[PDB]
């Protein structure tokens, strides 16, 4: 009593509902600190 | 060295024959790497096997 | 301190046109869209049209479209909405309401986010 | 064509009913107790 | 438009759902779906809006999440004040953003 286990675990099944499905997420955070930037677009080059 | 936070890596290698001290000549460095760290470094020290 | 007031209660024959008011204070009357819904008793509600109170634009549902017209009085900053050519599914309870934001949202969406103060109550009733 | 010093990628799974809580001033189950965003968060939230 | 329940019952204490299914062009091109809660005889009150976010005032309990083609209210911590009737809102492509059935809320 008292005492329930912190997390649940997700009755997930492909036969279930769209919002009770998983899916997969992946947040980009950007930084740029006053040390030098080291992830670029490169460039998008023409002919010479 | 350091600019500005870049770590800047000068390098040349060259063979001689002589034990006793260092073969009088001249000898030009190329840039080799030149790594943006922005770290502050006041130390360092060697290693060797 | 924002306040709302509507006309009171009308009775109408099938056929003849209602006019209602809605008066506003406690706020930029400009600055905010008019929106309508209307509500028959015991049912869902029916958004109806919306009014801009600044150059007088105004759009209506594809649903009422040349039966209802809106206009505005900046001077006492009411609305005022019509219903014309009556029929006997038009008594409802009819409302004003007004949208959350300001119409600086460069990229908000307003004003067609939704309504935070609804008002209190016009009832039209349409019967022979 | 910009460029910023770092990025990070947070790689996750959810479930659908709490999917539009991967933004900034969020609540719930996953947006107070799994993942929580800064209010002066630089990036971009990517979901399939 | 929109296809929402017609009454769903939960118990004190349960988190709640409630569903809202549209189509690709109103409710899964926009992230504009909300939820709005009226009493019997009463006037409605917008608890969510612009999918989750929620005026000053209303209570953490309600939130929103959206999947595909639906639309999620969920109530954490159910109450006696709850029961009332909940509308889905979504912009369909003109004028505008109308409720629906009326999910009828019921505590046992």
């Amino acid at each position: 009593f008292n005492c329930y286990f912190p997390l649940q675990s997700y009755g997930f099944q492909p036969t279930n509902g769209v919002g009770y499905q998983p899916y997969r997420v992946v947040v980009l955070s950007f930084e740029l600190l006053h040390a030098p930037a080291t992830v670029c677009g490169p460039k998008k080059s023409t002919n010479l | 060295k350091n600019i500005d936070g870049y770590f800047k890596i000068y390098s040349k290698h060259t063979p001689i024959n002589l034990v006793r001290d260092l073969p009088q000549g001249f000898s030009a460095l190329e840039p080799l790497v030149d790594l943006p760290i922005g770290i502050n470094i006041t130390r360092f020290q060697t290693l060797l096997a | 301190q924002v306040q709302l007031v509507q006309s009171g209660a009308e009775v109408k024959k099938p056929g003849a046109s209602v006019k209602v008011s809605c008066k506003a204070s406690g706020y930029t009357f400009t600055g905010y869209y008019m929106h309508w819904v209307r509500q028959a008793p015991g049912q869902g509600l029916e958004w109806m049209g919306w009014i801009s109170p600044v150059s007088g634009g105004t759009n209506y549902a594809q649903k009422f479209q040349g039966r209802v017209t809106m206009t505005r009085d900046t001077s006492i900053s009411t609305a005022y909405m019509e219903l014309s050519r009556l029929r006997s599914d038009d008594t409802a309870v009819y409302y004003c309401a007004r949208a959350p934001l300001f119409p600086t949202g460069v990229l908000a969406g307003d004003y067609y986010y939704y309504g935070m103060d609804v008002w209190g109550q016009g009832t039209t009733v349409t019967v022979s | 064509d910009l460029c910023f010093t770092n990025v990070y990628a947070d790689s996750f799974v959810i479930r659908g009913d709490e999917v539009r809580q991967i933004a900034p001033g969020q609540t719930g189950k996953i947006a107070d107790y799994n993942y929580k965003l800064p209010d002066d968060f630089t990036g971009c939230v990517i979901a399939w | 438009a929109l296809t929402q329940p017609a009454s769903v019952s939960g118990s004190p204490g349960q988190s709640i759902t409630i569903s809202c299914t549209g189509t690709s062009s109103d409710v899964g091109s926009y992230n504009l779906v909300s939820w709005y809660q009226q009493h019997p005889g009463k006037a409605p009150k917008l608890m969510i809006y612009e999918g989750s976010k929620r005026p000053s005032g209303v209570s953490n309990r309600f939130s929103g999440s959206k999947s595909g083609n639906t639309a999620s209210l969920t109530i954490s911590g159910l109450q006696a004040e709850d029961e009332a009737d909940y509308y889905c809102c979504s912009y369909a492509g003109s004028s505008t953003l109308v409720f629906g059935g009326g999910t009828k809320l019921t505590v046992l």
